[PDB]
């Protein structure tokens, strides 16, 4: 959250429409430890 | 053998599975990290069967 | 010798509307401007118990429910009191009290914060008049006055102490959850949906 | 815009997000672990 904003903003003219993207980060989600096998089964580790 | 036919003959006989104590520990540690993802959403109602389910399993000596 | 740097003697015939005064200081036009603590609120409207009691608020918040009746049962209120006779008059649940010392405190209640007056010069309380554009002078505020809580044991602070030590008890940000299938699954899948859509695009682009 | 998966944190032995700090006194002979261990370190590699 110290950085929670990228904002990119384009003033289209090829008709002036400013056009701002923006992405918001939210919560950070967690988990307990996982292994991922070559095979492509995952299980706790 | 292939992988997937160990990974089938492995769900087949833990289908199978009565009891092992290295299976029942790690259910107990999955059970216990859905609970705790339970109690982080605030889900009440979950996380009673959640530790009924535990109560049963557990009980060790 | 500073010349005054104004000699043109232009003069504005401003007249302004002053209303009567519901009272007048006597001796001396002091004032003692006094902050406001977090524990104690100022109603100014009179106190309607219906509204009140039904608009009290329930939050699953322990301390700021705490907080909140704290300050709602510490919150300087007044009424209309009708008098035995018949008439009406009005009746406040705050008052001051000056001790034997010489000290002040302020009382809601049962409860009693002392008053903590430190001399300021220079200080002057004006009224605003924005359709003309002018400040009117009122009085001199000669001192600052601080409200303290009179004792530990008081009530007052005890639920300001517990509010504040549990408030700093709940911090847990992070929400956890449980992975079921590989994490890198979705880039790779869509990597793969990408590069097809990528050569899809360049044979039609070379068949345009 | 979901939870997506920005990186994976290695996570201390015996600490509050490690597999071990249920598990009790029994089940932490099954897995192989020694009950003095005490934790506090890392396992990369």
């Amino acid at each position: 959250w110290e950085e929670p904003r990228l904002i990119l903003d384009q003033p289209a003219q090829h008709d002036n429409i400013n056009k701002r993207y923006e992405i918001r980060f939210g919560k950070i989600y967690l988990s307990r430890p996982t292994m991922t096998e070559a095979d492509g089964t995952t299980h706790a580790m | 053998l292939s992988n997937d036919e160990v990974n089938s003959i492995v769900k087949m006989k833990q289908s199978l599975s009565s009891n092992t104590g290295f299976n029942t520990v790690l259910k107990k540690a999955q059970l216990q990290e859905e609970l705790e993802e339970a109690r982080d959403a605030h889900d009440h109602e979950r996380v009673a069967r959640i530790e009924a389910e535990l109560k049963s399993i557990g009980a060790e000596s | 010798h500073t010349k005054s740097v104004y000699d043109n003697g232009e003069t504005l015939d401003i007249s302004l509307p002053i209303h009567p005064k519901s009272h007048i200081p006597q001796g001396k036009q002091d004032r003692w401007v006094v902050k406001l603590p977090d524990f104690l609120d100022i109603n100014a409207e009179p106190f309607d118990p219906r509204p009140f009691e039904m608009n009290v608020k329930t939050h699953e918040d322990k301390n700021q429910e705490l907080l909140d009746k704290l300050i709602a049962v510490n919150t300087v209120r007044w009424r209309y009191a009708k008098s035995e006779t018949g008439g009406i008059f009005k009746e406040t649940n705050s008052q001051i009290i000056q001790w034997e010392d010489g000290t002040y405190s302020l009382r809601v209640g049962s409860e009693i914060f002392d008053m903590f007056t430190t001399n300021t010069d220079d200080n002057y309380l004006v009224s605003e008049h924005n359709e003309e554009g002018i400040l009117m002078t009122e009085s001199t505020l000669s001192k600052s006055v601080k409200l303290v809580p009179a004792s530990f044991q008081s009530t007052t602070h005890q639920k300001l102490a517990k509010a504040l030590s549990a408030k700093q008890k709940k911090e847990s940000y992070a929400r956890s959850v449980v992975t079921k299938e590989d994490p890198e699954e979705r880039q790779r899948r869509l990597e793969s949906q990408e590069n097809e859509r990528y050569r899809l695009e360049r044979r039609r682009k070379q068949a345009e | 815009g979901n939870k997506v998966h920005i990186g994976k944190v290695p996570i201390m032995l015996r600490s509050k997000f490690c597999s071990l700090r249920t598990l009790d006194e029994v089940d932490l002979y099954k897995m192989k672990e020694c009950p003095y261990d005490m934790g506090g370190y890392f396992v990369i590699n």
